[PDB]
């Protein structure tokens, strides 16, 4: 599938820096205090929290 | 041009190819590299635009510059863009970037004027980049010592070296040591959000401080304010996201009854609501509170009454910087209001701050967060001072993650033109012409320096190519001294990821610019 | 959306809350995660429950990210993160890549 | 010598880089500069003739016509209708130096546009602005290292307040309440001396209310230490005088209670209707019993009330006052030593507040009634109301009042002291020449310039008073040379002596300090710009 | 047909199957008559939202009935047309059991 390769840009550092990631990357920030985890156990909901 | 009874594209279309079209490129990023030529070094000066709505801007931060001027021209944009990438990246040398990528343009102006094939041109400045980061990254001076004091020299050199092209420069010294302090307070992600910087007109550069802890202004308060005691000398602090209001219960909650005593009970319930929530923020032990929402009169009388303090309306980066440098939690219940999630200062105090009250807490000894307060004579001034700040910032930060420095004052750009030349002069020879050019064009920021101080740029070009040549690595431009002189000792020190992303950004920019051969520009909608 | 009470009993019992707003970005982290898009607050059961080798928040260049990273070299989606100097630039190399 | 730059191209092609650059406009070097010093040297020479007790206002008039007729230099720049940039950082320069000190905001202005000045006879000399900044910066800090020398110490204690009252008296002299001159000084050091925390701590200007009336004498200018209120009695038959009063402030208005929530009351029957109603009248008759059973005497609300309730009160001998503002029932707890209370339910004795006279005042022909709360035991709150013979003299004596009301704040903040008239610029210009002569060649001129700036306020002074600036100034400068004393000064008012310290001209150092301070970073920042880059547009 | 199913969890292929064809709204509808809830706690708010949902889990639950009894095991499947809206709690519930749906046909 292609659409399963994402393309993230983010500016700066020259195209020589590119890097690929085995998952995904967005550019957000956290809602809460918490900003690391290393076992994550992600639940994922449509609806609101 | 015969004219088709049907045209191909639109019409206003507008097309320019051809060796005539990337000159033009090249004349008009020499245009923009002309608007923030004299802003570079310690001899620099600022600039002032004044946008449609009439309200002007003094800065000497080449990015700042350019944003605020509205460039149309499509490749001149590009000279934007990469000073704009060199902020993000770096947050230091937005201006040099501009210059080289404007003098490697006019560099090769005019082998493009004899029809050379720019795919050569390319090449040659990818091949001359790759050696000169090379060559960055194998000069750099770096101590493997991890010794403390030293990197609070290192850290405080670079910073003062950052500054010492701002209207702060004269306060150098001060305004390093106190983005050093603040820099090590930030705990390990060194976030932009944790260091507060406040404005506050009226007052001598001098009069700035940096408190350890967090500091706001006075937020709106009701009446029964002034009635609170304004010092405590062991507060503990409530953090609080919560309304204390005397409300609605709910935006859709209805209230029905058929009885007088139960309109009574109601209104002695909503009452005991408002009450209930008070007493058991007075029975959680703080003296301090504040929230993120709004508390109204009532509640403001009621800490009154029992000598508290209380805030509303407190901005969410203020609290957050108050959490982390109290240790509390931000609580939108008060229903478990321990000793855990309440914050600790030292003292707490309310003080007049050239004609403003602004909250201080200090004393906080596990402070992960600081705040700057900036005394200016004008609001330009203040702002200003809060971008050199921000230079200032991240280069102490740059420089916490590796501990790499290079001589500045033209030093490291005047070693790495002498490296591209020698090795230049060992090529077949249609190479040797670009990467000497590339070379020539390295020295654009030493004569830069040298016409913004008001030197002979020529003779002292020619010093730092002889001393360069016969041994010498971090020998630049000395602005006080009228000459040359080693720019090490004379602790000129930016960290080489400055320089190394700046000539990345200019390669990319100029490597851009001349891979193009056509402009098209279709018809505004 | 995420309500302040929530975000509360979420930050007292150490989670970490990450608001995807559009739900292309929400299948596709599903899809690289293993998780089942649950309609209710009800809790995961086993099955529905979501496995990554780390989540993280970071900061590229000046932009705050959060990043869903496995340590082995497979999964359902693999992103590549691009830097550059200019939008324009970046745009041609996502071209290239395509 | 404007859009920028103009050449479409060697080959004819259009050349367009900035939107709009046929229409903008820019400057460029040394005539940038030039250009900004004139601007500069336009502003405080008309600033320049508002110096001192001869001084001179300027009438003001804003776009609806107002006029205001004033002397403070930052209100003056504030309300001027400037378009240049280098204006409105001038503007800027005096409402900072109104902000940290409060006085003093005519003398940034004159002293920036000296520097101005010299910087410009420097740069045609043809010096790098930097250098001149960077000789002014090291000048200021010689001059205030000399200030700091030279000043003297002043008692702040209350029981002996002459040096405050001379330091006020210096603050107003250049005002034209200076009729009033002493009256309005020692109101002034009363006033900041009652509401104020003792232990070198700020003084809290919201404890301060400052109201104006027409009519009357400004002679009748008067310190209230209570409340003035704009509010009357509500009942017309109401006693217009309490004696040892005991209020009683509430936030409550007197009126049947109601939920904030959206409610509904059904009323279903006529039993329903008759419950309702005696509700009601017992909800009025119990809040005037509750009210009453605490002893007080007045009672003072902020919602106002309805006519069930006013006439229970005027039937109940309470007066009683409503529709008073917020920030007035905080002023009337505080002076009055009593508790707000947010309902009749928690309304106790202890919380009553305790005033020795409660009276209203009439203002002549005008039907205007307002409130006098005063005798209170240990009021924590003071009130100044000024009266005069219109409304702008008014306004002028409220200005003038805040500048002798920040002046003994910055004495209660930082006690030190120089002597005014000129003496401390005179003094520090000789400190500064001093330097200069042991100081390298190059910046010796920025310095001397730096001395040549300093020396424009004595000059000014001078030249106000109608006296010839230059020997006046000169003979003043080689009386300080020839015998040590820095109190010397120009005699504005013709007293014989030019002893300052003999005819108590008193300044703050800190006052002094922040004048040179900000000019000195005014003036650096303004010679650090050398390129404008204006829209050019004129629009409608 | 222009449209698939809207369910990402749907099967994408299915071998033998069985069509059925209906025109019955599968997603919330509002009562006709202004019905609005009234609640005096959160408990109850819950309790009427799991109720409120009853009228299309019965018939969601119909459909569910009919395919265990048709067929019992995974080989064949069923394919569920509807002219009407499927909300996407009754395509979670469909999709749980293994039935392609499609909804808004022509
Ligand atoms: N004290 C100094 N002496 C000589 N050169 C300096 C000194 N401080 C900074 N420079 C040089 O000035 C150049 C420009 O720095 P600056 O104007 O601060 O930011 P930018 O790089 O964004 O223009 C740097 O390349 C640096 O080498
Ligand atoms: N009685 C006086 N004799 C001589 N000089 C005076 C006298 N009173 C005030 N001055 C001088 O007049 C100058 C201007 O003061 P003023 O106009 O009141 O406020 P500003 O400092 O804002 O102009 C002060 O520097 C002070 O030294
Ligand atoms: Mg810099
Ligand atoms: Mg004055």
């Amino acid at each position: 599938n292609v659409d399963n390769i994402r393309v993230c840009k983010i500016l700066g550092s020259g195209i020589s820096s590119s890097s690929v990631l085995h998952g995904m990357v967005f550019k957000k920030e956290t809602e809460g205090d918490v900003t690391s985890v290393k076992d994550a156990k992600i639940a994922v909901y449509s609806c609101p929290f | 041009m015969m004219p088709t009874p049907v045209i191909l594209l639109k019409e206003g279309t507008d097309s320019s190819q051809g060796i005539p079209q990337l000159v033009s490129n090249i004349s008009a990023c020499q245009v923009i590299a002309e608007a923030v030529r004299t802003t570079l070094g310690p001899r620099g000066m600022d600039k002032l635009i004044v946008d449609g709505r009439g309200k002007a801007t003094i800065s000497n931060d080449g990015a700042t510059i350019l944003k605020l001027l509205d460039v149309v021209h499509p490749a001149a944009k590009t000279l934007v863009d990469i000073a704009k990438s060199q902020d993000a990246e770096v947050g230091d040398g937005t201006t040099s970037v501009t210059l080289l990528a404007a003098e490697f343009l006019k560099q090769v102006k005019p082998y493009v004027e004899e029809g050379l094939h720019p795919q050569i041109i390319i090449r040659a400045f990818r091949t001359a980049t790759q050696l000169a980061v090379n060559k960055i990254k194998e000069i750099a001076v770096t101590v493997k010592k991890a010794d403390k004091v030293e990197q609070r020299k290192l850290l405080e050199k670079c910073a003062m070296t950052a500054l010492s092209s701002k209207l702060i420069s004269q306060q150098k010294a001060f305004f390093a040591k106190m983005v050093v302090d603040a820099v090590m307070m930030l705990d390990d992600l060194l976030q932009l959000k944790m260091i507060g910087i406040k404005k506050v007109q009226g007052g001598a550069l001098e009069d700035s401080q940096l408190v350890a802890g967090v500091a706001f202004k006075k937020t709106f308060s009701y009446a029964g304010f002034e009635m609170q005691p304004k010092k405590y000398h062991n507060p503990k602090i409530a953090l609080l996201n919560v309304e204390l209001e005397l409300k609605a219960e709910k935006d859709n909650a209805e209230i029905r009854v058929h009885t007088v005593e139960d309109y009574q009970a109601i209104v002695d319930a909503e009452w005991n609501i408002l009450y209930d929530k008070l007493e058991k923020i007075h029975h959680s032990g703080a003296k301090v509170v504040l929230s993120k929402l709004p508390i109204g009169d009532v509640a403001t009388q009621y800490f009154a009454d029992r000598d508290m303090f209380c805030a509303g309306r407190v901005p969410e980066e203020d609290l957050k910087r108050t959490m982390m440098a109290c240790g509390g939690s931000i609580q939108t219940s008060v229903n478990a209001l321990s000793a855990d999630v309440l914050g600790r200062c030292q003292v707490f105090e309310e003080t007049q701050i050239g004609g403003e009250r602004y909250n201080f807490f200090t004393g906080c000894p596990k402070a992960k967060t600081c705040t700057f307060i900036l005394r200016g004579g004008a609001e330009q001034f203040m702002e200003e001072t809060e971008r050199s700040l921000h230079d200032a910032i991240m280069i102490v930060r740059r420089a916490i993650k590796n501990d790499s420095v290079v001589a500045g004052g033209g030093a490291i750009e005047m070693e790495l033109s002498k490296y591209l030349r020698d090795y230049s002069r060992t090529i077949p020879g249609k190479q040797q012409l670009l990467i000497g050019a590339y070379a020539k064009a390295l020295e654009i920021i030493p004569r830069q320096l040298c016409d913004n101080a008001g030197f002979d740029a020529t003779n002292i070009l020619n010093k730092l190519r002889a001393r360069h040549a016969q041994g010498g690595t971090w020998y630049g431009v000395d602005i006080n001294n009228e000459d040359i002189a080693d720019n090490f000792e004379a602790f000129v020190w930016e960290p080489a990821m400055v320089r190394i992303n700046a000539l990345t950004a200019a390669s990319e920019a100029a490597c851009l610019i001349v891979s193009v051969d056509e402009t098209i520009k279709n018809p505004r909608s | 959306k995420v309500a302040d009470m929530a975000l509360h009993y979420a930050n007292k019992y150490n989670i970490m809350l990450v608001r995807l707003n559009s739900k292309w970005d929400l299948r596709r982290l599903c899809k690289t995660v293993g998780a089942t898009a649950l309609p209710r607050l009800t809790p995961p059961v086993l099955e529905e429950m979501g496995h990554c080798d780390s989540v993280y928040l970071s900061e590229v260049g000046d932009t705050q990210v959060v990043v869903f990273k496995h340590e082995k070299e497979d999964g359902a989606i693999s992103t590549i993160v691009l830097r550059g100097s200019t939008d324009n630039l970046m745009d041609d190399i996502e071209r290239a890549v395509d | 010598a404007s859009m920028g730059t103009l050449a479409f191209d060697e080959y004819g092609r259009p050349f367009l880089i900035i939107k709009d650059q046929d229409r903008k406009s820019r400057l460029m070097g040394l005539e940038a500069l030039k250009s900004h010093i004139m601007a500069a040297k336009a502003v405080a020479n008309t600033m320049r003739t508002s110096l001192g007790p001869n001084g001179l206002d300027k009438m003001m008039v804003d776009k609806d016509g107002d006029v205001t007729v004033t002397n403070d230099g930052a209100t003056i720049l504030s309300m001027m209708d400037v378009d240049h940039q280098i204006a409105k950082l001038m503007v800027e320069l005096s409402k900072s130096q109104d902000d940290e000190i409060g006085d003093g905001t005519t003398g940034v202005v004159v002293l920036a546009g000296a520097l101005l000045e010299e910087a410009e006879q420097l740069l045609d000399r043809g010096i790098h602005p930097i250098r001149i900044a960077d000789g002014y910066e090291q000048a200021a800090r010689v001059a205030i290292e000399h200030l700091d020398k030279i000043s003297d110490s002043v008692l702040v204690d209350i029981k002996d307040t002459e040096p405050l009252i001379q330091t006020a008296k210096t603050t107003l002299g250049s005002k034209v309440v200076n009729s009033c001159h002493r009256q309005m000084a020692e109101i002034a050091v009363n006033a900041v001396l009652t509401v104020a925390d003792m232990e070198r701590r700020d003084v809290d200007f919201e404890l301060i209310k400052v109201e104006g009336k027409v009519g009357g004498r400004l002679e009748d200018t008067k310190l209230i230490k209570g409340v003035i209120v704009d509010k009357d009695f509500s009942h017309p038959q109401m006693p217009k005088k309490v004696e040892d009063a005991k209020i009683a402030i509430l936030t409550c208005p007197f009126e049947p209670p109601k939920p904030k929530t959206k409610h509904k009351l059904d009323v279903t029957s006529v039993e329903d209707y008759k419950a309702l109603q005696k509700y009601e009248k017992e909800k009025f008759e119990e809040m005037i019993q509750q009210i009453k059973e605490t002893g007080a005497n007045l009672a003072i609300c902020q919602w106002g009330f309805d006519d069930e309730a006013n006439h229970l009160l005027l039937q109940n001998n309470l007066p009683a006052v409503r529709w008073v503002g917020g920030p007035e029932i905080e002023l009337i707890a505080i002076a009055t030593g009593g508790r707000i209370v947010p309902r009749f339910s928690e309304l106790t004795a202890e919380k009553l507040g305790f005033a020795g006279l409660v009276q209203e005042i009439s203002f002549g022909t005008t039907k205007d009634k307002m409130l006098v709360i005063e005798q209170c035991k240990n009021s924590r709150a003071v009130t100044i109301f000024i009266r005069g013979g219109n409304k702008m003299i008014i306004e002028e004596a409220k200005r003038s009042l805040h500048d002798a009301l920040c002046v003994i704040r910055n004495l209660i903040r930082d006690n030190r002291v120089v002597y005014g008239g000129g003496a401390a610029e005179i003094s520090c210009a000789l400190a500064v020449s001093q330097e200069a002569d042991k100081c390298p060649t190059l910046e010796q001129y920025a310095m001397r310039a730096f001395a040549d700036a300093l020396e424009v306020i004595p000059m000014a002074l001078s030249e106000n008073s109608g006296m010839n600036p230059i020997q006046t100034m000169t003979e003043v400068r080689a009386r300080q040379v020839k015998e040590m004393n820095p109190a010397l000064g120009i005699d504005c008012l013709h007293k014989g002596t030019n002893d300052m310290k003999q005819q108590h001209v008193i300044e703050t150092l800190i006052g002094k300090k922040q004048q040179i301070s900000l000019a000195t970073q005014m003036v650096r920042m303004i010679l650090k710009i050398d390129d404008i880059r204006k829209p050019g547009e004129s629009e409608e | 047909l222009d449209h698939g199913a809207r369910h990402p969890d749907m099967k994408k292929r299915v071998e033998d199957a069985y069509i059925l064809t209906c025109n019955v709204s599968l997603e919330y509808e509002k009562t006709e008559v202004n019905s609005g809830f009234f609640y005096k706690s959160a408990e109850e708010r819950e309790k009427l939202v799991k109720a409120e949902r009853k009228f299309i889990e019965d018939r969601v639950k119909k459909i569910i009935e009919l395919k265990r009894k048709v067929c019992g095991d995974s080989d064949k499947g069923f394919v569920v047309i509807n002219q009407k809206g499927i909300d996407p709690f009754s395509l979670d519930a469909l999709s749980k059991e293994g039935i392609v749906a499609l909804r808004r046909a022509k």
